[PDB]
C-alpha cells in the first residue's frame, strides 16, 4: 500500500527501483536510470539480468505473473493507467504492456547478447490525490541508495517544466565510508580514519563505517536490505552492545578508565559518534505497523560477534585516535555522574 | 572579537566578569559559576557548558550551536530569545525558566527539569523530552510534532493549542485511559 | 399472541393494563401513558412510540426491530436485557438509566437525554449520538467504535477504558484543544 498522498505516490517508484537495486545487491547490475517524463509517466532502466521471459506454470509468460498477481511491482501496474516493460534477456529485446493491468501479447524484438529491464509506469490520478513527484524526495532516496550499493551509478533525470532537464548522478566507490564523510561534512572528525569493516553470516551479511566528530550528538543511521529502520532494531541492539564492551575494555586495559571507577555507558560512547549500519538478511522480519524496526534475533548475536571482532583489532592497532575517543567519553561519564548525583540531592 | 578554541576550564568562577561577545570554538566548562554574569550576544560551536550555574545570568541574543549543557542549572537566566541548534540538555536545570517562542528543535531535553518553566509557542520538534519534570510546565500552543515524550506528559504539561501528531494523538487518548483500536 | 398491525393508537392511557408479551407490527402510539406497564416479553416491528411516557415500566425480554421511540420518557424503567434492533431514540429521555451491556449497535440516539445515564459497557458501535445531553453519563467499558458524537462528549461523558476508533482518539484529542497534525 503506502497512502494516496506524497508518501504513496513515491512508493510506486521505490517499488520499480527496488527491483533494480535486488539485481545490484545480486551482483549483476550496475547501472539504475531513472527519469521523471513531462507526461507524468516514470522510467527506471538496470542493465541486470532481465525480468524472466520464458513460459510459467501458470499458463502465461512469467513477466506476466510478476505484473498482475500480488505476492512486486504488481502493486505499480495495478495504481497505473499504464505499465510498459522492455526486457533484454536470453538473447533478444522483448516488449510487454498493460493498460489499467491488463496484459498485451509479449512481442519478440531483434537478438542482442545485452541483458536488462526498462519499465516505464503512468499513475492513475483518479487513484492519487497529486501525481506530481518530488525531484528533492526522489534524489534523496536515490542518494540514499548509492551510499549502500558501492559498485551502482544511479543517474536521475526529471524533464518536467513546472526544455530544460534536472539532473543528478549519485555514485560512491566508497560507500558507507563516504556516508560518514557526508554525515561528519558539517563536524570537526578528531580521528583522521573513518572505521570500515564487514562480516559474513549464513543467511546474513553487515558493513559498518564509523568516526567520532568533537560534537555532542549520535549521527547513527541503520539499514536493513537496504530499508531505512528509523526505529532501529536488533542490528543497531548488537553494535550498540559491542562497542560499548570494546569501548570499556579498552579503556580498563590502557587504564584511561580506574579499575573501580563504574563502566562508561552508551550515552557516553556515542556522543560525538557518526556511524552506518547496513545489514543483509535472507529471510527479514519486522515489528511494529511502521515496520522500520529489525526483529530477527539472530542479527543481534551476529552484528554484535562481528564488531567485537573488528573493533577490538582497530582499537588495538590506532592507540593515538582510540585514547582521543576514550577520553572524550570518560569525560561525558564523569559530567553524566556528577549531573545526577547533584539533581538527586 | 578573539575566539577561544581547545581550552578547559574547571572549577573557574566567572562571577567577576563581563563575557558579552565571547565567541568559543570546542571550549569546555566543568563545574564553572555563570551567576549574575552577562554572556549576552556571545557564539559557541561544539562548546560543552557541563555541571555549570547560569543562576541569575544573561545569555539572550546568543547562539549555541552542537554545544553541551548538560547538567546545567539556568534558575532565573535571561534566556529569550536566543539560538540554541542541536543542543544536549541532558539533566540540565530550566525549571521556571521563560522559554516562550524558542526554538529546541533536534535537541536532547533527556531528565530535564521545567518545572513551572513556560514554553508557551517554543518550537520543540523531534525534541527528546523522555524522563524530564513538567509539573506545572505551560506548553500551551507549542510545536510538539516528533518530539520524543513519556505517556504521563500528557496528563501532566498544560498543551492546549499544541501543534502535535497522529502517534501522539494516539498517547494521549491512551494516557487518558481511552483503549483504542487500530482494529 | 395478541397481535395488533397497522392501527394508530392517539392520547390513550394503558396503565391498568397487562401488556406483556405482546406483538405490534407498524402500530403508531402517539403520546400514550405506560407508566408502571408489565411490557416484557413483548416484540415490535416497524412500530412508533411518539411522545409516549415508560416510567417505572418494565420491557425486560422485549424486542423492537426497526421502532420509533421519538420524544419517548422512560424514567426508571426497567429495560435490560432488552432488543433493539435500528431503532430510532430521537429525543427519548433516558436520564439516570440503566443501560449497562446493553446493545445500541446501529440506533440513531440523536438529542438523547443520557443525563446521570449508566451505559458502562454498553455496545454503541455505529450509533448516531449527535446533539445528545451526556452531562455525569458512564461510558466507562463501552464500545463506541464507529459511533458519531460532538466534540463536548469526550470533555463530558465519562469514557476512561471505552473502546475507540483511530478517527475518535484524533477527535478526543482536538475536543481537549489539541491541533492534530
Amino acid at each position: 500500500i503506502g497512502s494516496t498522498g506524497e508518501r504513496g505516490l513515491h512508493h510506486l517508484i521505490w517499488e520499480v527501483v527496488d527491483n533494480a537495486v535486488d539485481e545490484a545487491m545480486a551482483g549483476f547490475a550496475t547501472r539504475v536510470d531513472v527519469k521523471i517524463h513531462a507526461d507524468g509517466s516514470v522510467e527506471v532502466r538496470d542493465d541486470g539480468r532481465g525480468i524472466p521471459v520464458e513460459m510459467h506454470a501458470t499458463g502465461m509468460p512469467t513477466i506476466d505473473v510478476v505484473m498482475t498477481q500480488l505476492h512486486g511491482v504488481s502493486v505499480v501496474n495495478a495504481l497505473s493507467t499504464r505499465l510498459e516493460a522492455t526486457v533484454l534477456r536470453d538473447g533478444y529485446e522483448w516488449f510487454q504492456y498493460y493498460d489499467r493491468s491488463v496484459p498485451g501479447k509479449l512481442k519478440q524484438g531483434g537478438e542482442t547478447k545485452e541483458t536488462g529491464t526498462t519499465i516505464r509506469f503512468w499513475a492513475d490520478p483518479e487513484i492519487f490525490e497529486t501525481t506530481d513527484y518530488n525531484f528533492e524526495t526522489v534524489a534523496r532516496r536515490l542518494q540514499e541508495m548509492a551510499f549502500l550499493n558501492k559498485g551502482l551509478t544511479i543517474e536521475l533525470t526529471d524533464e518536467r517544466v513546472t526544455s530544460k532537464v534536472k539532473h543528478r548522478v549519485f555514485h560512491y566507490p566508497g560507500g558507507l565510508v563516504d556516508y560518514v564523510k557526508h554525515i561528519n561534512r558539517t563536524k570537526t572528525p578528531i580521528q583522521q580514519s573513518i572505521i570500515d569493516f564487514d562480516g559474513k553470516g549464513p543467511g546474513h551479511e553487515v558493513e559498518i563505517a564509523m568516526q567520532w566528530n568533537a560534537g555532542y550528538s549520535e549521527s547513527v543511521h541503520t539499514f536493513a536490505n537496504t530499508i531505512n529502520t528509523h526505529e532501529g532494531g536488533t542490528h543497531e541492539e548488537g553494535f550498540r552492545a559491542a562497542l560499548t564492551s570494546v569501548v570499556n575494555r579498552y579503556a580498563k586495559d590502557k587504564k584511561l578508565l580506574k579499575d573501580k571507577d563504574p563502566n562508561l555507558t552508551g550515552d557516553d560512547i556515542r556522543e560525538g559518534l557518526a556511524a552506518v549500519i547496513s545489514v543483509k538478511v535472507a529471510e527479514p522480519q519486522f515489528e511494529g505497523q511502521t515496520k522500520t524496526k529489525l526483529g530477527n534475533t539472530e542479527v543481534k548475536s551476529f552484528v554484535q560477534k562481528i564488531c567485537n571482532e573488528q573493533l577490538q583489532h582497530w582499537f588495538e592497532a590506532n592507540p593515538a585516535e582510540a585514547k582521543t575517543v576514550v577520553n572524550k567519553a570518560v569525560s561525558s561519564a564523569q559530567a553524566r555522574i556528577a549531573a545526577r548525583k547533584a539533581r538527586e540531592l | 572579537e578573539t575566539v577561544w578554541a581547545d581550552e578547559e576550564f574547571a572549577g573557574r568562577d566567572f562571577r567577576d566578569e563581563d563575557l558579552s561577545r565571547i565567541r568559543t570554538e570546542r571550549v569546555v566548562f566543568t563545574e564553572c559559576d555563570f551567576s549574575g554574569v552577562d554572556l549576552s550576544e556571545s557564539e559557541h560551536h561544539g562548546s560543552a557548558f557541563r555541571n555549570c550555574t547560569f543562576r541569575r545570568s544573561t545569555i539572550w541574543h546568543s547562539t549555541f550551536t552542537n554545544c553541551s549543557l548538560l547538567g546545567s542549572v539556568f534558575t532565573e537566566c535571561r534566556i529569550r530569545p536566543v539560538t540554541f541548534v542541536e543542543c544536549d540538555f541532558t539533566l540540565a536545570v530550566l525549571g521556571g525558566c521563560d522559554l516562550r517562542a524558542v526554538d529546541l528543535s533536534d535537541c536532547r531535553l533527556r531528565e530535564v527539569s521545567l518545572v513551572g518553566a513556560d514554553l508557551r509557542k517554543a518550537v520543540l520538534r523531534r525534541a527528546d523530552l523522555t524522563g524530564s519534570r513538567v509539573q506545572d510546565a505551560r506548553l500551551e500552543e507549542a510545536d510538539l510534532r516528533g518530539t520524543r515524550v513519556d505517556p504521563t506528559f500528557w496528563t501532566t504539561a498544560k498543551v492546549r493549542g499544541a501543534k502535535i501528531d497522529i502517534e501522539q494523538a494516539l498517547a494521549y487518548a491512551a494516557a487518558h485511559g481511552l483503549a483504542v483500536h487500530g482494529g
